[PDB]
Protein backbone atom coordinates (compact mmCIF):
# COMPACT_ATOMS: atom_id res chain seq x y z
CA UNK A 1 0.00 0.00 0.00
CA UNK A 2 1.06 3.65 0.71
CA UNK A 3 4.70 4.62 1.37
CA UNK A 4 4.92 6.63 4.67
CA UNK A 5 7.21 7.51 7.67
CA UNK A 6 6.57 3.92 9.03
CA UNK A 7 8.18 2.12 6.00
CA UNK A 8 10.82 4.75 5.06
CA UNK A 9 13.90 2.42 5.14
CA UNK A 10 12.22 0.34 2.38
CA UNK A 11 13.44 3.08 -0.05
CA UNK A 12 17.09 2.01 0.53
CA UNK A 13 16.76 -1.78 0.39
CA UNK A 14 17.94 -3.88 -2.60
CA UNK A 15 14.51 -4.07 -4.43
CA UNK A 16 14.76 -1.71 -7.42
CA UNK A 17 12.19 1.05 -7.09
CA UNK A 18 11.51 4.38 -8.74
CA UNK A 19 9.68 7.49 -7.60
CA UNK A 20 7.68 9.20 -10.36
CA UNK A 21 6.81 12.89 -9.95
CA UNK A 22 4.54 14.37 -12.66
CA UNK A 23 4.37 17.91 -11.16
CA UNK A 24 6.61 19.48 -13.90
CA UNK A 25 5.17 17.59 -16.93
CA UNK A 26 2.53 20.17 -17.98
CA UNK A 27 3.89 23.69 -17.32
CA UNK A 28 2.19 26.92 -18.47
CA UNK A 29 2.49 30.72 -18.19
CA UNK A 30 -0.98 32.31 -17.80
CA UNK A 31 -1.30 35.61 -19.78
CA UNK A 32 -3.84 38.19 -21.06
CA UNK A 33 -4.93 38.07 -24.75
CA UNK A 34 -5.25 41.23 -26.88
CA UNK A 35 -9.06 41.03 -26.24
CA UNK A 36 -8.41 40.90 -22.43
CA UNK A 37 -9.23 37.17 -22.08
CA UNK A 38 -6.79 34.76 -20.39
CA UNK A 39 -4.73 32.12 -22.20
CA UNK A 40 -1.96 29.65 -21.34
CA UNK A 41 1.31 29.15 -23.17
CA UNK A 42 2.90 25.76 -22.43
CA UNK A 43 6.64 25.56 -21.71
CA UNK A 44 8.88 22.49 -21.80
CA UNK A 45 8.29 20.13 -18.87
CA UNK A 46 9.81 16.93 -17.51
CA UNK A 47 9.01 13.65 -15.79
CA UNK A 48 11.12 13.22 -12.65
CA UNK A 49 11.78 9.48 -12.32
CA UNK A 50 14.26 8.74 -9.55
CA UNK A 51 15.94 5.60 -8.08
CA UNK A 52 16.26 6.73 -4.42
CA UNK A 53 18.87 4.01 -3.68
CA UNK A 54 21.32 4.82 -6.55
CA UNK A 55 20.41 8.47 -7.30
CA UNK A 56 19.82 7.57 -11.01
CA UNK A 57 17.43 10.17 -12.42
CA UNK A 58 15.58 9.46 -15.70
CA UNK A 59 14.62 13.04 -16.75
CA UNK A 60 12.21 12.66 -19.66
CA UNK A 61 11.88 16.09 -21.22
CA UNK A 62 8.28 16.89 -22.30
CA UNK A 63 8.51 19.24 -25.30
CA UNK A 64 5.55 21.64 -25.78
CA UNK A 65 4.90 20.00 -29.22
CA UNK A 66 3.28 16.98 -27.41
CA UNK A 67 0.39 19.29 -26.32
CA UNK A 68 -0.27 20.65 -29.85
CA UNK A 69 -3.99 20.30 -30.71
CA UNK A 70 -4.72 18.22 -27.60
CA UNK A 71 -7.63 18.88 -25.18
CA UNK A 72 -7.81 18.54 -21.33
CA UNK A 73 -4.00 18.84 -21.04
CA UNK A 74 -3.82 18.42 -17.21
CA UNK A 75 -5.58 15.01 -17.70
CA UNK A 76 -3.46 14.08 -20.75
CA UNK A 77 -0.27 15.00 -18.82
CA UNK A 78 -1.00 12.16 -16.32
CA UNK A 79 -1.48 9.61 -19.17
CA UNK A 80 1.57 10.91 -21.09
CA UNK A 81 3.62 10.51 -17.83
CA UNK A 82 2.29 6.94 -17.46
CA UNK A 83 3.08 6.21 -21.18
CA UNK A 84 6.68 7.49 -20.83
CA UNK A 85 7.32 5.62 -17.50
CA UNK A 86 5.91 2.42 -19.10
CA UNK A 87 8.17 3.04 -22.16
CA UNK A 88 11.19 3.58 -19.80
CA UNK A 89 10.50 0.32 -17.92
CA UNK A 90 10.17 -1.61 -21.25
CA UNK A 91 13.51 -0.07 -22.42
CA UNK A 92 15.38 -1.36 -19.29
CA UNK A 93 16.83 -4.87 -19.18
CA UNK A 94 14.66 -7.19 -17.06
CA UNK A 95 17.17 -7.19 -14.13
CA UNK A 96 17.06 -3.31 -14.10
CA UNK A 97 13.24 -3.01 -14.13
CA UNK A 98 11.74 -1.75 -10.89
CA UNK A 99 9.72 -4.05 -8.58
CA UNK A 100 7.79 -0.95 -7.36
CA UNK A 101 6.97 2.48 -8.77
CA UNK A 102 5.94 5.06 -6.16
CA UNK A 103 3.92 8.03 -7.55
CA UNK A 104 4.21 11.30 -5.62
CA UNK A 105 0.56 12.19 -6.60
CA UNK A 106 -2.44 9.78 -6.22
CA UNK A 107 -3.88 10.98 -9.56
CA UNK A 108 -1.01 9.08 -11.27
CA UNK A 109 -2.15 5.69 -9.85
CA UNK A 110 -4.84 4.73 -12.39
CA UNK A 111 -2.94 6.08 -15.44
CA UNK A 112 0.27 4.25 -14.44
CA UNK A 113 -1.60 1.04 -13.42
CA UNK A 114 -3.40 0.93 -16.86
CA UNK A 115 -0.11 1.58 -18.80
CA UNK A 116 1.71 -1.10 -16.73
CA UNK A 117 -0.93 -3.91 -17.14
CA UNK A 118 1.79 -5.91 -19.06
CA UNK A 119 3.84 -5.80 -15.74
CA UNK A 120 1.43 -7.26 -13.10
CA UNK A 121 4.39 -7.98 -10.73
CA UNK A 122 5.45 -4.25 -10.63
CA UNK A 123 3.61 -2.66 -7.65
CA UNK A 124 2.27 0.87 -8.27
CA UNK A 125 2.13 2.65 -4.88
CA UNK A 126 1.14 6.04 -3.59
CA UNK A 127 3.06 7.76 -0.81
CA UNK A 128 1.89 9.73 2.25
CA UNK A 129 5.29 11.57 2.12
CA UNK A 130 5.03 15.22 0.88
CA UNK A 131 8.15 15.00 -1.33
CA UNK A 132 9.59 18.24 -2.72
CA UNK A 133 10.37 16.85 -6.24
CA UNK A 134 8.38 19.77 -7.81
CA UNK A 135 11.53 21.86 -7.00
CA UNK A 136 13.66 19.74 -9.47
CA UNK A 137 13.38 22.66 -11.92
CA UNK A 138 15.21 24.87 -9.29
CA UNK A 139 18.37 22.75 -10.05
CA UNK A 140 19.98 25.00 -12.68
CA UNK A 141 21.40 22.17 -14.88
CA UNK A 142 18.03 20.28 -14.98
CA UNK A 143 16.12 23.58 -15.69
CA UNK A 144 18.69 24.34 -18.49
CA UNK A 145 18.34 20.97 -20.36
CA UNK A 146 14.49 21.14 -20.12
CA UNK A 147 14.23 24.76 -21.44
CA UNK A 148 16.78 24.22 -24.26
CA UNK A 149 15.07 21.01 -25.56
CA UNK A 150 13.77 21.39 -29.16
CA UNK A 151 12.37 17.81 -29.22
CA UNK A 152 11.41 14.99 -26.79
CA UNK A 153 14.59 13.77 -25.06
CA UNK A 154 15.60 11.55 -22.11
CA UNK A 155 18.60 12.82 -20.06
CA UNK A 156 20.24 10.64 -17.39
CA UNK A 157 21.65 12.21 -14.20
CA UNK A 158 22.87 11.04 -10.81
CA UNK A 159 21.00 13.47 -8.53
CA UNK A 160 23.41 12.57 -5.64
CA UNK A 161 26.61 13.46 -7.64
CA UNK A 162 29.38 11.38 -5.95
CA UNK A 163 27.81 11.54 -2.43
CA UNK A 164 27.32 7.72 -2.20
CA UNK A 165 31.18 7.38 -2.15
CA UNK A 166 31.00 8.96 1.36
CA UNK A 167 27.39 8.56 2.68
CA UNK A 168 24.58 5.98 2.64
CA UNK A 169 21.54 6.28 0.30
CA UNK A 170 19.37 7.03 3.38
CA UNK A 171 21.59 10.06 4.18
CA UNK A 172 21.86 11.02 0.45
CA UNK A 173 18.03 11.01 0.05
CA UNK A 174 17.65 13.02 3.31
CA UNK A 175 20.18 15.61 1.95
CA UNK A 176 18.38 15.74 -1.45
CA UNK A 177 14.90 16.18 0.12
CA UNK A 178 16.27 18.91 2.47
CA UNK A 179 17.92 20.77 -0.47
CA UNK A 180 14.73 20.46 -2.60
CA UNK A 181 12.43 21.42 0.34
CA UNK A 182 14.63 24.59 0.83
CA UNK A 183 14.60 25.37 -2.92
CA UNK A 184 10.77 24.89 -2.87
CA UNK A 185 10.20 27.14 0.22
CA UNK A 186 12.55 30.05 -0.71
CA UNK A 187 14.39 29.42 -3.98
CA UNK A 188 16.43 32.72 -3.90
CA UNK A 189 17.70 32.11 -0.31
CA UNK A 190 18.49 28.40 -0.97
CA UNK A 191 20.50 29.19 -4.15
CA UNK A 192 22.32 32.00 -2.20
CA UNK A 193 23.27 29.42 0.51
CA UNK A 194 24.53 26.93 -2.14
CA UNK A 195 26.77 29.38 -4.15
CA UNK A 196 27.61 32.26 -1.66
CA UNK A 197 31.28 30.97 -1.33
CA UNK A 198 32.80 31.28 -4.87
CA UNK A 199 35.73 28.87 -4.00
CA UNK A 200 33.26 25.85 -3.89
CA UNK A 201 32.32 25.05 -7.52
CA UNK A 202 29.98 22.56 -9.28
CA UNK A 203 31.98 20.00 -11.25
CA UNK A 204 31.01 19.93 -15.00
CA UNK A 205 29.66 16.35 -14.39
CA UNK A 206 27.72 17.31 -11.16
CA UNK A 207 24.50 19.13 -10.20
CA UNK A 208 25.48 20.42 -6.71
CA UNK A 209 28.66 22.05 -5.34
CA UNK A 210 31.75 20.03 -4.27
CA UNK A 211 31.26 20.49 -0.46
CA UNK A 212 33.54 18.74 2.03
CA UNK A 213 31.77 16.62 4.72
CA UNK A 214 32.10 19.67 7.11
CA UNK A 215 30.79 22.18 4.51
CA UNK A 216 27.75 19.84 3.92
CA UNK A 217 26.95 20.02 7.67
CA UNK A 218 27.04 23.87 7.54
CA UNK A 219 24.99 23.87 4.28
CA UNK A 220 22.44 21.39 5.73
CA UNK A 221 22.17 23.58 8.92
CA UNK A 222 21.64 26.74 6.75
CA UNK A 223 18.87 24.89 4.79
CA UNK A 224 17.06 23.74 7.99
CA UNK A 225 17.24 27.39 9.32
CA UNK A 226 15.76 28.66 5.98
CA UNK A 227 12.90 26.10 6.15
CA UNK A 228 11.99 26.93 9.83
CA UNK A 229 12.07 30.77 9.33
CA UNK A 230 9.84 30.53 6.20
CA UNK A 231 7.46 28.27 8.22
CA UNK A 232 7.16 30.88 11.05
CA UNK A 233 6.21 33.54 8.44
CA UNK A 234 3.77 31.25 6.48
CA UNK A 235 1.81 30.57 9.74
CA UNK A 236 2.78 33.45 12.11
CA UNK A 237 4.14 31.04 14.84
CA UNK B 1 -51.12 -21.17 -15.24
CA UNK B 2 -48.52 -23.62 -13.76
CA UNK B 3 -48.14 -25.00 -10.23
CA UNK B 4 -45.22 -25.79 -7.90
CA UNK B 5 -46.64 -28.13 -5.24
CA UNK B 6 -44.93 -28.61 -1.85
CA UNK B 7 -44.83 -32.07 -0.26
CA UNK B 8 -45.17 -30.33 3.15
CA UNK B 9 -43.88 -27.39 5.24
CA UNK B 10 -42.14 -28.99 8.26
CA UNK B 11 -40.25 -25.82 9.33
CA UNK B 12 -41.51 -22.25 9.79
CA UNK B 13 -40.30 -20.28 6.73
CA UNK B 14 -40.94 -17.08 4.78
CA UNK B 15 -41.55 -18.23 1.16
CA UNK B 16 -40.91 -15.85 -1.72
CA UNK B 17 -42.31 -16.27 -5.23
CA UNK B 18 -40.84 -13.54 -7.44
CA UNK B 19 -41.55 -10.17 -5.70
CA UNK B 20 -44.24 -11.70 -3.39
CA UNK B 21 -43.79 -13.45 -0.02
CA UNK B 22 -45.85 -15.44 2.51
CA UNK B 23 -45.05 -16.63 6.08
CA UNK B 24 -45.71 -20.40 6.56
CA UNK B 25 -45.93 -21.84 10.14
CA UNK B 26 -44.13 -25.10 11.26
CA UNK B 27 -46.25 -28.09 9.96
CA UNK B 28 -48.88 -25.67 8.45
CA UNK B 29 -50.90 -27.55 5.76
CA UNK B 30 -49.25 -25.58 2.93
CA UNK B 31 -49.01 -27.51 -0.40
CA UNK B 32 -47.62 -24.96 -2.84
CA UNK B 33 -48.15 -22.10 -5.26
CA UNK B 34 -50.62 -22.18 -8.18
CA UNK B 35 -51.55 -19.79 -11.06
CA UNK B 36 -47.84 -19.05 -11.83
CA UNK B 37 -47.75 -17.04 -15.07
CA UNK B 38 -46.34 -18.95 -18.05
CA UNK B 39 -43.84 -17.06 -20.20
CA UNK B 40 -41.40 -15.77 -17.56
CA UNK B 41 -38.65 -17.25 -15.41
CA UNK B 42 -39.64 -17.36 -11.74
CA UNK B 43 -37.76 -17.65 -8.46
CA UNK B 44 -39.06 -19.41 -5.37
CA UNK B 45 -37.07 -18.45 -2.28
CA UNK B 46 -36.85 -19.21 1.39
CA UNK B 47 -35.78 -17.67 4.65
CA UNK B 48 -36.14 -19.93 7.67
CA UNK B 49 -37.79 -18.31 10.75
CA UNK B 50 -35.09 -19.88 13.04
CA UNK B 51 -32.05 -18.85 10.87
CA UNK B 52 -32.70 -15.55 8.98
CA UNK B 53 -29.15 -16.33 7.66
CA UNK B 54 -28.91 -17.98 4.18
CA UNK B 55 -31.72 -16.69 1.99
CA UNK B 56 -31.77 -19.38 -0.77
CA UNK B 57 -33.97 -20.28 -3.71
CA UNK B 58 -34.55 -21.74 -7.15
CA UNK B 59 -34.84 -20.15 -10.56
CA UNK B 60 -37.15 -22.16 -12.82
CA UNK B 61 -39.44 -21.98 -15.83
CA UNK B 62 -42.58 -24.24 -15.66
CA UNK B 63 -42.38 -24.70 -19.47
CA UNK B 64 -39.21 -26.84 -18.89
CA UNK B 65 -40.75 -29.48 -16.58
CA UNK B 66 -42.93 -30.23 -13.54
CA UNK B 67 -41.19 -28.91 -10.38
CA UNK B 68 -42.08 -29.34 -6.73
CA UNK B 69 -40.54 -28.45 -3.34
CA UNK B 70 -39.80 -30.99 -0.63
CA UNK B 71 -38.09 -30.28 2.70
CA UNK B 72 -34.91 -32.37 3.30
CA UNK B 73 -34.44 -32.84 7.06
CA UNK B 74 -30.82 -34.00 6.54
CA UNK B 75 -29.57 -30.95 4.53
CA UNK B 76 -32.12 -28.75 6.38
CA UNK B 77 -33.58 -26.97 3.38
CA UNK B 78 -36.52 -26.82 1.03
CA UNK B 79 -35.28 -28.49 -2.18
CA UNK B 80 -36.67 -28.08 -5.70
CA UNK B 81 -37.10 -31.39 -7.52
CA UNK B 82 -38.42 -32.40 -10.97
CA UNK B 83 -41.33 -34.92 -11.18
CA UNK B 84 -40.73 -36.86 -14.48
CA UNK B 85 -44.16 -38.71 -14.15
CA UNK B 86 -46.70 -36.25 -15.71
CA UNK B 87 -49.80 -38.16 -14.44
CA UNK B 88 -48.54 -38.48 -10.81
CA UNK B 89 -47.75 -34.71 -10.81
CA UNK B 90 -51.12 -33.70 -12.41
CA UNK B 91 -52.89 -35.92 -9.79
CA UNK B 92 -50.84 -34.39 -6.90
CA UNK B 93 -51.66 -30.81 -8.05
CA UNK B 94 -55.40 -31.52 -8.75
CA UNK B 95 -55.77 -33.03 -5.16
CA UNK B 96 -53.97 -30.06 -3.46
CA UNK B 97 -56.02 -27.54 -5.51
CA UNK B 98 -59.30 -29.38 -4.64
CA UNK B 99 -58.36 -29.13 -0.91
CA UNK B 100 -57.36 -25.39 -1.51
CA UNK B 101 -54.02 -25.99 0.24
CA UNK B 102 -52.19 -23.74 -2.32
CA UNK B 103 -51.51 -19.99 -2.40
CA UNK B 104 -52.32 -18.27 -5.68
CA UNK B 105 -49.53 -16.30 -7.41
CA UNK B 106 -51.05 -12.89 -6.51
CA UNK B 107 -50.52 -10.97 -9.79
CA UNK B 108 -52.62 -7.79 -10.36
CA UNK B 109 -53.83 -7.68 -14.05
CA UNK B 110 -52.44 -4.08 -14.60
CA UNK B 111 -49.07 -5.05 -13.07
CA UNK B 112 -46.11 -5.62 -15.44
CA UNK B 113 -43.50 -5.49 -12.61
CA UNK B 114 -42.23 -9.07 -13.00
CA UNK B 115 -42.12 -8.93 -16.83
CA UNK B 116 -40.26 -5.59 -16.46
CA UNK B 117 -37.66 -7.16 -14.08
CA UNK B 118 -37.16 -10.37 -16.18
CA UNK B 119 -37.71 -9.06 -19.78
CA UNK B 120 -34.27 -10.34 -21.00
CA UNK B 121 -33.76 -13.15 -18.43
CA UNK B 122 -33.76 -16.66 -19.98
CA UNK B 123 -33.46 -19.98 -18.08
CA UNK B 124 -30.85 -21.17 -20.62
CA UNK B 125 -28.61 -18.16 -19.65
CA UNK B 126 -29.28 -18.67 -15.90
CA UNK B 127 -28.11 -22.35 -16.27
CA UNK B 128 -24.72 -21.15 -17.75
CA UNK B 129 -24.18 -18.66 -14.85
CA UNK B 130 -25.34 -21.33 -12.28
CA UNK B 131 -23.79 -24.66 -13.42
CA UNK B 132 -25.74 -27.81 -12.26
CA UNK B 133 -26.57 -29.42 -15.59
CA UNK B 134 -28.49 -32.44 -14.16
CA UNK B 135 -31.25 -29.99 -13.01
CA UNK B 136 -33.51 -27.75 -15.20
CA UNK B 137 -33.76 -25.27 -12.29
CA UNK B 138 -30.96 -23.22 -10.61
CA UNK B 139 -30.16 -22.89 -6.89
CA UNK B 140 -28.80 -19.52 -5.63
CA UNK B 141 -28.17 -18.36 -2.05
CA UNK B 142 -26.89 -15.35 -0.03
CA UNK B 143 -23.34 -16.79 0.31
CA UNK B 144 -22.47 -18.00 -3.25
CA UNK B 145 -19.38 -16.21 -4.60
CA UNK B 146 -18.76 -15.18 -8.20
CA UNK B 147 -15.91 -16.42 -10.49
CA UNK B 148 -14.53 -12.80 -10.16
CA UNK B 149 -14.72 -12.91 -6.30
CA UNK B 150 -12.96 -16.38 -6.40
CA UNK B 151 -10.02 -14.98 -8.53
CA UNK B 152 -9.23 -12.16 -5.96
CA UNK B 153 -13.05 -20.97 -3.72
CA UNK B 154 -15.31 -24.06 -4.53
CA UNK B 155 -15.81 -23.60 -8.33
CA UNK B 156 -18.91 -25.95 -8.56
CA UNK B 157 -21.01 -23.59 -6.27
CA UNK B 158 -19.94 -20.31 -8.07
CA UNK B 159 -21.93 -17.66 -9.97
CA UNK B 160 -20.23 -17.62 -13.43
CA UNK B 161 -21.12 -14.01 -14.27
CA UNK B 162 -19.12 -12.51 -17.16
CA UNK B 163 -15.95 -11.02 -15.61
CA UNK B 164 -15.81 -7.23 -16.07
CA UNK B 165 -12.63 -5.47 -14.94
CA UNK B 166 -11.95 -1.86 -16.06
CA UNK B 167 -8.15 -2.26 -15.40
CA UNK B 168 -7.56 -5.48 -17.36
CA UNK B 169 -5.88 -6.18 -20.69
CA UNK B 170 -9.38 -7.28 -21.89
CA UNK B 171 -10.72 -3.73 -21.22
CA UNK B 172 -7.67 -1.80 -22.56
CA UNK B 173 -6.19 -2.03 -26.08
CA UNK B 174 -2.38 -1.60 -26.07
CA UNK B 175 -1.74 1.96 -27.37
CA UNK B 176 -5.33 3.11 -26.44
CA UNK B 177 -4.76 3.12 -22.63
CA UNK B 178 -6.19 6.60 -21.85
CA UNK B 179 -8.83 6.42 -24.60
CA UNK B 180 -10.14 2.99 -23.51
CA UNK B 181 -9.99 3.79 -19.74
CA UNK B 182 -11.89 7.11 -20.01
CA UNK B 183 -14.31 5.88 -22.79
CA UNK B 184 -15.24 2.20 -22.32
CA UNK B 185 -17.09 2.00 -25.73
CA UNK B 186 -14.46 -0.43 -27.19
CA UNK B 187 -14.89 -2.70 -24.13
CA UNK B 188 -18.74 -2.46 -24.15
CA UNK B 189 -19.37 -2.74 -27.94
CA UNK B 190 -16.50 -4.93 -29.32
CA UNK B 191 -15.31 -7.08 -26.37
CA UNK B 192 -18.57 -7.55 -24.39
CA UNK B 193 -21.51 -7.03 -26.83
CA UNK B 194 -20.09 -8.34 -30.19
CA UNK B 195 -17.50 -10.72 -28.57
CA UNK B 196 -18.99 -12.35 -25.43
CA UNK B 197 -22.75 -11.60 -25.04
CA UNK B 198 -23.38 -11.58 -28.87
CA UNK B 199 -26.25 -9.04 -28.37
CA UNK B 200 -27.65 -6.47 -25.85
CA UNK B 201 -30.55 -8.84 -24.91
CA UNK B 202 -28.05 -11.35 -23.37
CA UNK B 203 -26.17 -8.44 -21.65
CA UNK B 204 -29.42 -7.09 -20.15
CA UNK B 205 -30.53 -10.63 -19.14
CA UNK B 206 -27.32 -11.07 -17.07
CA UNK B 207 -27.66 -7.51 -15.62
CA UNK B 208 -31.32 -8.24 -14.63
CA UNK B 209 -30.41 -11.68 -13.16
CA UNK B 210 -27.54 -10.13 -11.15
CA UNK B 211 -29.97 -7.51 -9.72
CA UNK B 212 -32.60 -10.09 -8.78
CA UNK B 213 -29.99 -12.29 -6.99
CA UNK B 214 -28.72 -9.16 -5.17
CA UNK B 215 -32.27 -8.16 -4.14
CA UNK B 216 -33.78 -11.56 -3.27
CA UNK B 217 -30.72 -13.21 -1.64
CA UNK B 218 -28.55 -10.17 -0.56
CA UNK B 219 -25.91 -11.83 -2.76
CA UNK B 220 -23.02 -9.33 -2.59
CA UNK B 221 -21.15 -10.61 -5.71
CA UNK B 222 -24.41 -10.26 -7.69
CA UNK B 223 -24.72 -6.64 -6.53
CA UNK B 224 -21.08 -6.06 -7.70
CA UNK B 225 -21.95 -7.56 -11.13
CA UNK B 226 -25.17 -5.47 -11.51
CA UNK B 227 -23.23 -2.23 -10.75
CA UNK B 228 -20.30 -3.18 -13.04
CA UNK B 229 -22.67 -3.81 -16.00
CA UNK B 230 -24.45 -0.44 -15.38
CA UNK B 231 -21.14 1.37 -15.05
CA UNK B 232 -19.70 -0.24 -18.26
CA UNK B 233 -22.65 1.23 -20.28
CA UNK B 234 -22.73 4.66 -18.52
CA UNK B 235 -18.89 4.98 -18.96
CA UNK B 236 -19.17 4.37 -22.77
CA UNK B 237 -19.51 7.53 -24.98
CA UNK B 238 -20.91 5.39 -27.86
CA UNK B 239 -23.91 3.21 -26.98
CA UNK B 240 -26.78 2.24 -29.33
CA UNK B 241 -29.82 4.55 -28.67
CA UNK B 242 -32.19 1.53 -28.17
CA UNK B 243 -29.77 0.20 -25.50
CA UNK B 244 -29.82 3.49 -23.51
CA UNK B 245 -33.64 3.70 -23.73
CA UNK B 246 -33.94 0.04 -22.65
CA UNK B 247 -31.37 0.46 -19.82
CA UNK B 248 -33.41 3.45 -18.46
CA UNK B 249 -36.56 1.22 -18.35
CA UNK B 250 -34.69 -1.74 -16.78
CA UNK B 251 -33.13 0.35 -14.01
CA UNK B 252 -36.36 2.28 -13.35
CA UNK B 253 -38.25 -0.97 -12.53
CA UNK B 254 -35.27 -2.27 -10.46
CA UNK B 255 -35.11 0.95 -8.38
CA UNK B 256 -38.95 0.99 -8.14
CA UNK B 257 -39.02 -2.63 -6.79
CA UNK B 258 -36.03 -2.36 -4.34
CA UNK B 259 -37.24 -2.38 -0.69
CA UNK B 260 -36.72 1.23 0.61
CA UNK B 261 -34.89 -0.14 3.74
CA UNK B 262 -32.17 -2.02 1.62
CA UNK B 263 -31.00 1.01 -0.49
CA UNK B 264 -28.08 1.44 2.05
CA UNK B 265 -26.46 -2.01 1.23
CA UNK B 266 -27.83 -2.72 -2.36
CA UNK B 267 -26.94 0.67 -4.02
CA UNK B 268 -23.30 1.75 -4.56
CA UNK B 269 -23.14 5.58 -4.00
CA UNK B 270 -20.07 6.01 -6.27
CA UNK B 271 -21.53 4.08 -9.21
CA UNK B 272 -24.95 5.82 -9.11
CA UNK B 273 -23.53 9.36 -8.62
CA UNK B 274 -21.00 8.71 -11.44
CA UNK B 275 -23.71 7.16 -13.72
CA UNK B 276 -26.46 9.82 -13.23
CA UNK B 277 -24.30 13.02 -12.88
CA UNK B 278 -20.67 12.58 -14.33
CA UNK B 279 -20.79 9.82 -16.99
CA UNK B 280 -21.29 10.11 -20.78
CA UNK B 281 -24.89 8.89 -20.22
CA UNK B 282 -25.61 11.40 -17.34
CA UNK B 283 -28.55 12.75 -19.46
CA UNK B 284 -29.72 9.45 -21.10
CA UNK B 285 -31.48 7.87 -18.04
CA UNK B 286 -34.37 10.29 -17.41
CA UNK B 287 -36.79 7.79 -15.81
CA UNK B 288 -34.05 6.26 -13.62
CA UNK B 289 -32.66 9.70 -12.53
CA UNK B 290 -36.22 10.84 -11.63
CA UNK B 291 -37.11 7.73 -9.52
CA UNK B 292 -33.63 7.75 -7.85
CA UNK B 293 -33.92 11.51 -6.98
CA UNK B 294 -37.49 11.04 -5.53
CA UNK B 295 -36.90 7.69 -3.73
CA UNK B 296 -33.17 7.86 -2.66
CA UNK B 297 -32.02 11.53 -2.64
CA UNK B 298 -29.75 10.75 0.42
CA UNK B 299 -27.53 8.33 -1.60
CA UNK B 300 -27.11 11.13 -4.22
Amino acid sequence: GAMNSSNYAELFNNDIKLFVDDTNVYRVTVHKTFEGNVATKAINGCIFTLNPKTGHLFLKIIHTSVWAGQKRLSQLAKWKTAEEVSALVRSLPKEEQPKQIIVTRKAMLDPLEVHMLDFPNIAIRPTELRLPFSAAMSIDKLSDVVMKATEPQMVLFNIYDDWLDRISSYTAFSRLTLLLRALKTNEESAKMILLSDPTITIKSYHLWPSFTDEQWITIESQMRDLILTEYGRKYNV
Amino acid sequence: MNTVPFTSAPIEVTIGIDQYSFNVKENQPFHGIKDIPIGHVHVIHFQHADNSSMRYGYWFDCRMGNFYIQYDPKDGLYKMMEERDGAKFENIVHNFKERQMMVSYPKIDEDDTWYNLTEFVQMDKIRKIVRKDENQFSYVDSSMTTVQENELSDPAHSLNYTVINFKSREAIRPGHEMEDFLDKSYYLNTVMLQGIFKNSSNYFGELQFAFLNAMFFGNYGSSLQWHAMIELICSSATVPKHMLDKLDEILYYQIKTLPEQYSDILLNERVWNICLYSSFQKNSLHNTEKIMENKYPELL
